[PDB]
RNA sequence: ACAGAUCGUGUCCAUCGAGAGGU
């Protein structure tokens, strides 16, 4: 599912900063930048790799004032929940709506409608989940859920998931 | 600290992030220090480069780039010898100045 | 921020086939055949659980070593793991960096190879076949048992590969995460 | 709420000693005046110029901190 | 290693040496408003009252030893540390590395009766009355939501008197050895634990000299190092200094941390790093050299033996002195150190 | 010069164009920080120009006119 | 004022026509009433010439779409559903010529 | 798209990219740019740019922009001035 | 507008700052649950002490679409909105919740008023809707509860704290987010009128020894004297919450009806952070060559102290005094003025200085003539108590028209009034800055003296006792008007039900609002008689008896309930300090301080009855609210420490200042008084709420700014040049 | 619970035709 691709990015310099150390200053702005970054297109961006031979183009002075665009080229692992792929994480919060899962650094929802009417809201035990048969299902434990859909591509990013389906949950 | 009263003066002071600052209303001149990045619009003073221009422009001799010489007499006052391309006279002739507002154009009408 | 410049009319193609499915269709961006900074006609590339996890340490470690280097020349299992990536997220990538804690728990909570050589052979392995590395990346990822939970997990894989190889490699893939 | 807005006043001393003129703005020392022969604005420092009354009678300096009113 | 707390320790005037109380602590209170008012700290010389070895010989380790003796008697066994050294001692001892023998010059005795080390203290004015003003307006008596407004009125105009000292005895092993320190405790800036380990919330202060030139910064510099040193050897969270200029006028307090000195100090001049590195490695050479030939013997009832430790020639001149010369008599004989208690107690231990 | 004397010394504006209509009817709220495009729900592609307060008239008379002048900022060219 | 959209120049101009569809996608108001300002002369009546969603007509308040004022707010477009189609009057002779030019019953 | 050996461009600099450099050079040195060289008390941008301009300290590129889209990038230094 | 808002958005602006709330989405008919754990926008907040009579009042009874429903629907509009503001604010340590109870005699006469005026509208109201069906059965009236209702010991107050604790309970145990955070819930049983409880607990929390100096607190409330209350607890990082009402959208009048929904559902907030105002009294109360010391800390409990003499809750305002808008500079400029003539402060943490005060006074009746004509003449151009002769100063007609005496009874009354007005000011700033001064203080008159008055206190002493609280009954008797049976019981109801000498003269059937004493709006005065102690107290106490032992147990002065999580780090310690040693008696008590989390006070055993491994019932049996358990939360009892000694407004050691966001140009423009005329481009202060951020939240180790000196300072002064 | 007189910054009077002019 983990993606490597040779993402751009464009990032203006003022030029009071036109020193030797252009270059050095451009990487962090690009290190700060693309860390944790939530972007809609790409998805979610985590490491950085290949901190080596950037490839910092030439930077065109903007007609307006002494700043300069840059076009650097680098490449990182990306994360996209796809639309119908079967993943594995962990629950972490559980109400009456539903129980989530923790694939990833995303908040998948497995909303009430999705699963089956086996699973029951149980709040006598002490931490709240869908205790039920066909094996035992809590908070911290193993999940597989798939995705649904894709919304919400502003802002944070995350999907709806379902457990209705064959050789799915328990596990 | 002269204030937009003499010549040598300034009228705006631009702070970051517009905020234009009025130094004839406000009158608060004098107590204010003027820290790095911000801008003055301070009056013309010599050898600055201004557009001069005479209608109807033909040629492009019509627009030429002038030294700003400051004069006690409300006129435009020019040298006898840039008439000729000006076609201009001195019966009521009117003719147009325009200044720059930064150094790109500055620079450029006084190399061009 | 994109790396592919418009092209089939992108302006108004005005045919919205939906956004994404389990059944290939992948997105615009994620598409095969990507275009390499200096190259061109480059595969997409897919990696495993164990693959990406690997990748973002070795990462971080080179990172880590450039990092010391200029600083000199200007002068157990999983809870042992944990302590490892602490230590060395807290000083590379510096920041909030709050996502990249969570990845990297995931990532090894849910690591299915743990040796270098067998996630090396993995790829081997895999190369028999023609498919589609995403869906080879999730049968690598996802546990299985036999051929009806490969064939349930996704529904990209329809008469795709016959059964006896797919078995086979099941197996092979069965054998090949129980060892470590 | 300067006491130096609109009232009659005559210039002393400078080039313009024995001129007429109104108080028109007071921008901190200084003062615009007009004046009423001349068609332009001068500016000077307000401690220096005289008050007079609007209608016309004596003439007093800077003193007028103490009594707001004319003359 | 880590410092731990063995005890605190209070010595007051009149040499009482009390034990096992906190009347002579102190908590530091400084408003910024106070540092941008523009204090004097040079009224009331004439005010001085002084309780230091003028007073009487306080170049003794015998509050140490009744302590000591006190939290051997409230636990147990005796403590695995071969070497006692004052705080201030200490320094002293490291510092002749980078600084000539006539600007510090120690004097020193050594006993082995313990099978250990015992070491023994052996003995301007207007820069003195200032540091102390300082030290009076950068500290308050008792904690400061239990101290009264008045109170603190009082103390912003307060006169200057030397006393309430705090000493923490603290067991720091450094390498293969393990030795226990007096520490010196002068101001509480953080909150105070009760029975519990304070060495997080002690702090350090003092005064130094506004700087105009590269001179004055290099002096300060070295003055950092010196009390960067301090600190490593004890242990310090807090290395809060003040400065003054020609009119004795606080100007600025800073907020120096432990790990942040170093690295600024190395940063700004490689030189000094290198001397802070000579400086922590010559120290544990010096105290494994220490270890190696003087006579260790663990019998109470073997002969004593008496050195002086004398820095000459870049080397440390350590030799036994003769039993009959009158500095043992008056030591040993005279019963100046080594009291009947604390005698007994060794004894006991046997 | 030609361009700071019909900019600076004139009108000077600056709108929001949709990548993908190539129109400028796009919702833009600064306050929150995001902006929308309800022709095509596009919110990932939005760029903003500086052009003359009569530029944007005439613009905006085109479009009255059932003419749509999209501006692209990217060349078509090849494929 | 600050937007954290990138800064682009305009590289190509495409011209043409404007599709039924997208004159009601873009549109964000109907227009049915003849008349504005019907509310006693004080307020601005809904859906008509003066619609508050086309965009703010004093500088005070703001515009109920996009939340600028005049300065800011670009306007915005609304829509009018003609009973029965309407020739273009610009396009009369273009649709005559490619009325002659296909046939009248079918569109070979 | 960028030829060295094959630069067909006259080497020399021409008034239009004189003109641009100097007022590129002055505005970037009136919004605080650093400067290379030392100003010999001089406070004026312009002539600042000249002077830079005069001993070839100027660290930009020109990129002549050929009609069918292609280019060559000039160094600055490397451009003979004699206008 | 209120009048009050705007005063201080031009007087100091940039202080309004908008909030960054998040917007729900909801998707294929699911609403995403919002992340709680997820960094706030708005800043790093710690504490959320919250006054829950600000927030139970506004959903009850409002302008528009009144709840049918009896209780539910009131307890589902303040458990959304409590969650609505929990999610805006997001706390991280401490959320305290508080609710109005029992108050000193003070507040006590002017809650009298209010209500027994309260009842008389509502009577217009419903007597108004009566004939109108006349003019058309008893079930079109649609009375809803009266606002009297809300009151301490009424069984509304007790389904309100049950509601608490279970909404409480259920989020602790829903949301994961909430594994380090405290609740603390005061119901009404708890003397405090919602915000003194709140000051009370920020003292006592600050005289903890391991308290943390960098502690941030935000204050959700709509009252005006709040936002002075932050400031007279000398506690920085302080920022104020409120519903903003300066946009003031058309009302109501299909997809326009769908967009008038959400326009309202979305109500903007407005931040009131006072630390960068800080600096704006800093540059204003600087006085040119005074003689004592000069510190911001003292500056501003003066400024507190003037503000509350402006206009009080307690005591009435003063005829001069009526606008408290223009009058406060007037005052401030005349104490700056005076400042020079006096050698010591006006304020000593709470000490009233008789001199100052004295100067003040005589200076104010000096400046009283010069505005009482301005505003005469004002009043005059506007329109071009019976009898006013302004010649005067109509101080003998005021005299004769507010109290009907004779010239000898004018002379006492006047030295009375002096008496008790400047004991009551004490009173009122011994209260707002130190505990409480008395329970039992009351101002026997109907209005305050003005003119050359208040010159003969000099000869006189402060000194109050502590008292007893009132009983619930006892205040209910004495708050509640006429009619009003709901909630009340069945021996008051029958004492009400006979015609009793002093049921009559305490409680009438009308209320005189002939006294407008000059206003336009509800505003009014108090005519009903002021009732008195030994009656009231002994007709209580001789109707206790023969009340129910079950409604009877409703009279305990009660204790605030701590609610933490099964997570907290002191969860296992307080399990095994008081349920290991089951020693069945309330004599365990531990006396944790703010090292560990935070929350430093002393609790003891809960006496509600909570158990171990239990259930908790639903309060109001709605919604389908799920059946929580006892092993995931745990309901203690929570006492507040004493504090040692007074508490002394020093600023903390260790304490961070803020950043100023503040740039020089406009502290010299307060200071000059440049004041906006100068600046003749149009200030729109929409466009100043758009561009302003103000960061909360300790900026650096050092707690000493640069100020020269070297090594560090000449680095940073390098760097700067 | 709470629950305001205006204050403080304030933007201009436009369009269409007709005539007389001067470089
Ligand atoms: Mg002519
Ligand atoms: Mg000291
Ligand atoms: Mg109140
Ligand atoms: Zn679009
Ligand atoms: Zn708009």
């Amino acid at each position: 599912m983990f993606f490597i691709k040779d993402l751009s990015l464009n990032i203006t310099l003022h030029p009071s900063f036109f020193g030797p150390r252009m270059k050095q200053y451009l990487k962090t702005k690009l290190l700060e930048e693309v860390e944790g970054s939530c972007t809609g297109k790409f998805g979610y961006i985590l490491c950085v790799l290949d901190y080596d031979n950037i490839d910092i183009q030439r930077g065109r002075i903007l007609p307006t004032d002494g700043s300069a665009e840059f076009n650097v080229k680098y490449r990182a692992v990306v994360f996209k929940p796809f639309k119908g792929e079967v993943v594995d994480g962990t629950v972490v919060s559980c109400s009456q709506h539903g129980f989530e899962v923790q694939v990833g650094p995303m908040k998948v929802f497995v909303t009430k409608h999705l699963m089956p009417q086996d699973l029951t809201f149980n709040a006598g035990s002490n931490p709240p989940s869908y205790q039920s048969s066909e094996d035992v299902i809590t908070i911290k434990s193993r999940i597989r859920v798939k995705i649904e859909g894709c919304i919400s591509q502003v802002s944070s990013i995350h999907a709806i998931g379902s457990i209705k389906e064959d050789y799915l949950g328990a596990i | 600290r002269n204030g937009p009263n003499e010549h040598p003066g300034a009228k705006y002071v631009i702070r970051d992030s517009g905020d234009r600052i009025d130094l004839r209303y406000s009158k608060r001149a004098g107590d204010i220090q003027l820290q790095y990045g911000w801008k003055v619009e301070r009056h013309i003073m010599d050898n600055d480069p201004v557009l001069f221009n005479r209608q109807p422009s033909l040629h492009k001799m019509s627009m030429m780039a002038h030294r700003v010489k400051v004069i006690p007499y409300s006129t435009f006052r020019l040298n006898l010898s840039v008439t000729s391309p000006y076609n201009a006279d001195f019966d009521g002739d009117e003719m147009n100045l325009h200044v720059p507002q930064s150094e790109e154009t500055r620079a450029e009408l006084s190399q061009l | 921020s994109t790396s592919t410049f418009q092209t089939r009319r992108r302006r108004l193609k005005k045919v919205e086939e939906e956004e994404n499915a389990a059944t290939l269709q992948l997105g615009q961006e994620f598409q095969l055949k990507q275009i390499n900074h200096q190259g061109e006609e480059e595969e997409l590339i897919a990696l495993n659980l164990s693959e990406a996890r690997l990748v973002i340490k070795e990462a971080l470690v080179e990172r880590r070593r450039a990092f010391k280097r200029s600083q000199k020349k200007h002068k157990e299992t999983r809870e042992k793991e944990l302590e490892s990536i602490d230590v060395l997220l807290e000083q590379t990538t510096g920041g909030n960096n709050k996502d990249l804690k969570n990845t990297m728990q995931y990532l090894t909570n849910f690591s299915r190879f743990r040796d270098q050589e067998t996630v090396g052979a993995v790829i081997q392995l895999l190369k028999s076949t023609g498919l589609h590395p995403f869906e080879v990346a999730q049968l690598g990822s996802l546990a299985c048992d036999t051929a009806d939970e490969a064939k349930t997990l996704i529904p990209s894989l329809n008469n795709k590969i016959s059964d006896d190889e797919l078995e086979r490699i099941l197996k092979e893939l069965s054998n090949l995460e129980t060892l470590y | 709420r300067e006491v130096a807005l609109g009232k009659t006043v005559r210039i002393r001393s400078a080039g313009y000693k024995g001129q007429l003129g109104i108080v028109k703005d007071v921008n901190g020392d200084k003062a615009t005046v007009e004046l009423h022969s001349k068609n332009k604005h001068i500016t000077i420092d307000k401690h220096k110029l005289t008050y007079y009354n609007r209608e016309g009678g004596e003439g007093i300096t800077y003193d007028e901190l103490v009594n707001r009113r004319g003359r | 290693k880590q410092p731990k707390e063995i005890g605190f320790y209070s010595r007051t005037k009149d040499e009482e040496y009390l034990i096992s109380d906190d009347t002579n602590l102190n908590y530091y209170y400084l408003p910024d408003a106070e540092l941008d008012r523009k204090l004097d700290l040079s009224s009331g010389f004439q005010k001085f009252k002084d309780y230091y070895k003028d007073f009487e010989d306080r170049c003794s380790l015998r509050g140490l030893l009744e302590t000591i003796e006190s939290s051997e008697r409230h636990k147990g066994k005796k403590i695995n540390a071969d070497i006692i050294t004052f705080r201030g001692i200490a320094r002293k001892l490291i510092s002749c590395a980078f600084d000539s023998p006539s600007f510090n010059t120690v004097d020193l005795r050594i006993v082995s009766f313990n099978g250990q080390l015992f070491i023994k203290e052996v003995p301007q004015d207007l820069n003195v009355f200032t540091g102390y003003k300082f030290e009076t307006l950068a500290t308050l008596s008792n904690p400061l939501q239990y101290t009264p407004r008045e109170v603190i009125e009082k103390r912003t105009k307060r006169i200057v008197s030397h006393g309430d000292e705090y000493i923490s005895v603290v067991r720091t092993g450094v390498g293969n050895c393990k030795l226990i320190l007096g520490a010196e405790v002068d101001c509480i800036f953080d909150f105070k634990e009760n029975g519990r380990d304070n060495l997080k919330h002690y702090a350090e202060l003092k005064c130094t000299q506004q700087v105009a030139n590269i001179s004055d910064t290099h002096k300060f510099e070295r003055k950092l190092f010196r009390t960067w040193l301090q600190c490593f050897l004890v242990g310090i969270p807090r290395i809060i200094y003040g400065f003054k200029d020609d009119h004795y006028v606080l100007k600025t307090v800073e907020e120096f941390s432990t790990e942040e000195v170093p690295v600024l100090l190395k940063n700004n001049n490689p030189q000094v790093g290198s001397a802070c590195l000579e400086a922590i490695k010559w120290y544990g050479l010096l105290t494994e050299w220490l270890l190696k030939m003087i006579p260790r013997d663990e019998d109470p009832h073997s002969q004593i033996r008496a050195f002086k430790l004398v820095f000459e020639n870049n080397h440390l001149r350590l030799s036994e002195i003769e039993e009959s010369d009158e500095e043992y008599s008056g030591l040993i004989d005279g019963e100046h150190i080594l009291s009947n208690g604390f005698k007994e107690w060794r004894k006991s231990l046997k | 010069f030609l361009k700071e004397r019909l900019m600076e010394a004139s009108d000077a504006f600056r709108v929001h164009i949709c990548g993908i209509c190539g129109l400028m009817t796009v919702i833009a709220k600064l306050n929150h920080n995001q902006f929308e495009c309800k022709g095509c729900d596009n919110k990932i592609d939005i760029y903003q120009i500086h052009i003359p307060y009569a530029a944007k008239l005439l613009f905006q008379e085109l479009m009255a006119m059932n003419i749509t002048p999209r501006l692209y900022t990217d060349r078509s060219r090849d494929f | 004022q600050y937007s954290s959209a990138p800064l682009r120049t305009v590289k190509e101009v495409q011209f043409g026509l404007f599709s039924p569809e997208e004159v009601r996608a873009i549109s964000v108001a109907k227009i049915r009433f003849p008349e504005t300002m019907d509310e006693t002369q004080t307020r601005a009546k809904i859906g008509g010439l003066n619609d508050p969603r086309l965009g703010s007509i004093d500088r005070n308040l703001k515009c109920q779409t996009c939340q600028e004022g005049m300065n800011e707010c670009p306007g915005h477009f609304g829509h009018i559903d003609l009973a029965k189609p309407v020739f273009h009057v610009g396009f009369i002779a273009k649709i005559k010529k490619v009325c002659e030019c296909v046939c009248m019953h079918c569109g070979k | 798209a960028i030829p060295k050996d094959q630069r067909a461009t006259t080497p020399y600099m021409t008034k239009y990219e004189r003109a641009r450099i100097l007022g590129t050079r002055a505005l970037q040195i009136s919004m605080n740019a650093p400067v290379f060289v030392d100003l010999e008390g001089e406070t004026d941008p312009l002539r600042i740019a000249m002077k830079e301009l005069a001993e070839k300290k100027i660290p930009l590129v020109i990129r002549r922009y050929l009609p069918d889209g292609s280019f060559e990038d000039w160094s600055v230094e490397e451009l003979i001035v004699d206008l | 507008v209120p009048s009050f808002f705007r005063w201080l958005s031009r007087k100091y602006p940039k202080i309004i700052s908008p909030v960054l709330e998040e917007q729900p989405q909801i998707v294929d008919g699911v609403i995403l649950p919002l992340d709680y754990s997820a960094s706030n926008p708005n800043g790093e907040l710690d504490n959320l002490y919250l006054d829950m009579n600000g927030i139970v009042h506004p959903c009850s009874h409002p302008e528009n679409k009144p709840p049918p429903e009896t209780e539910d629907e009131m307890l589902l509009a303040v458990f959304e909105y409590t969650n609505r503001v929990l999610n805006m604010a997001r706390p991280r340590k401490v959320l305290v919740m508080a609710v109005d109870g029992v108050a000193p005699r003070a507040k006590m006469n002017q809650q009298r008023a209010r209500r027994f005026r309260s009842a008389r509208d509502a009577q217009i109201e419903n007597e108004a809707r009566e004939e109108i069906m006349r003019q058309r059965d008893a079930v079109r009236n649609k009375k809803t509860w009266d606002s009297n209702a809300i009151t301490p010991g009424t069984p509304f107050m007790d389904k309100l704290a049950a509601a608490l604790r279970y909404w409480t309970a259920f989020k602790l145990a829903t949301d994961p987010g909430w594994k380090n955070l405290q609740v603390i819930i005061s119901d009404a049983t708890v003397p405090g009128e919602g915000e003194h409880k709140i000051m009370n607990f920020i003292r006592s929390q600050r005289a903890d020894p391991e308290y943390n100096p960098n502690t941030t607190h935000c204050i959700y409330g709509l009252d005006a004297d709040l936002i002075f209350l932050g400031l007279a607890t000398h506690e920085p990082h302080f920022k104020i919450l409120r519903e903003d009402v300066f946009a003031q959208d058309n009302r109501k009048r299909e997809e326009e009806k769908q967009f008038l929904q959400k326009q309202n559902s979305e109500q903007p907030f407005l931040w009131l952070h006072i630390n960068v105002l800080r600096e704006y009294l800093s540059a204003e109360l600087w006085v040119p060559g005074l003689p004592f010391t000069f510190d911001l800390e003292r500056a501003i409990d003066d400024w507190v102290f003037m503000c509350f003499f402006c206009g009080n809750d307690f005591l009435p305002h003063l005829p001069c005094l009526d606008v408290r808008e223009n009058s406060i500079d007037i005052l401030l400029d005349i104490w700056k003025v005076v400042l020079p003539k006096l050698k010591t402060y006006m304020t000593c943490d709470g000490v009233l200085n008789l001199p100052s005060v004295e100067t003040l006074l005589q200076h104010l009746g000096s400046r009283e003539g010069d505005i009482f004509k301005t505003r005469h003449i004002q009043e005059a151009r506007k329109k071009e108590e019976f009898v006013k002769l302004f010649e005067p100063g109509y101080h003998e007609r005021y005299y004769t028209a507010k109290f009907h005496v004779t010239p000898q009874d004018i002379e006492q009354l006047r030295k009375d009034m002096v008496k008790c007005y400047i004991e009551g000011v004490a009173w009122v700033l011994m209260y707002y800055y130190q505990g409480c001064a008395s329970w039992n203080w009351f101002y026997p008159y109907h209005y305050a003296p003005l003119a050359t008055d208040f010159h003969g206190f000099s000869h006189l002493e402060i000194k109050f006792e502590e008292g007893t609280p009132f009983l619930p009954y006892e205040q209910l008797m004495s708050v509640l008007p006429a009619a009003s049976g709901h909630a009340l019981p069945k021996i008051f109801r029958s004492l009400m039900s006979e015609p009793d000498s002093e049921i009559i003269d305490f409680y009438p059937e009308e209320f005189p609002i002939d006294m407008n004493g000059k206003k336009m709006s509800w505003q009014g005065i108090a005519l009903l008689p002021f009732i008195d102690q030994d009656r009231l107290l002994t007709a209580v106490r001789a109707q206790y008896p023969l009340l129910s032992d079950a409604e009877r147990a409703r009279n305990i002065r009660g204790e605030p309930v701590l609610l933490i999580s099964n997570k907290n780090a002191n969860y296992e310690r307080f399990s095994k300090k008081l349920y290991s040693k089951e020693n069945n008696n309330n004599n365990v008590v531990v006396k944790f301080q703010h090292f560990k989390s935070g929350l430093s006070g002393i609790v003891s055993k809960d006496v509600e009855g909570f158990e171990l491994n239990g259930k908790i019932v639903c309060p109001i049996q709605g919604g389908s609210l799920p059946n929580l358990s006892t092993t995931l939360i745990l309901k203690m009892s929570y006492r507040l420490i004493p504090l040692p000694s007074r508490n002394k407004s020093i600023i903390l050691n260790g304490f961070i200042p803020s950043e100023p966001v503040l740039t020089a140009y406009d502290l010299d423009s307060i200071m000059y008084k440049y004041n906006n005329q100068n600046y003749s481009r149009r200030w729109n202060f929409g466009n100043d709420l758009k561009q302003n951020i103000v960061p909360v939240g300790p900026k650096g180790i050092t707690q000493y700014k640069p100020r020269t000196g070297g090594y560090r300072a000449f680095f940073y002064f390098a760097e700067l040049s």
